[PDB]
């Protein structure tokens, strides 16, 4: 979806295994805020608005 | 009429449609038979710190 029509799909009741998403494209900007993605893998959260 | 359409319909469309439990019916609509029965579906509803 375009930037003017960005989706909002909260992920819950399932696993967002970050290991699968760590290797998805040749290059990307994993500009996570607050905690590092490596530490974020060992960081469970209530509800993630994707 | 036995289909799911034009039903009791209290769920006027809202915004914060949070997690769901679409799964096997917890209320077992058992096929009561052989007489000498009444499905005493005892339900205890409680909210413990949320």
């Amino acid at each position: 979806a375009s930037v003017y029509a960005w989706n909002r799909k909260r992920i819950s009741n399932c696993v967002a295994d970050y290991s699968v998403l760590y290797n998805f494209a040749p290059f990307f900007a994993f500009k996570c805020y607050g905690v590092s993605p490596t530490k974020l893998n060992d960081l469970c959260f209530t509800n993630v608005y994707a | 009429k036995s289909w799911m359409e034009s039903e009791f319909r209290v769920y006027s469309s809202a915004n914060n449609c949070t997690f769901e439990y679409v799964s096997q019916p917890f209320l077992m609509d058992l096929e009561g038979k052989q007489g000498n029965f009444k499905n005493l579906r005892e339900f205890v509803f409680k909210n413990i710190d949320g």
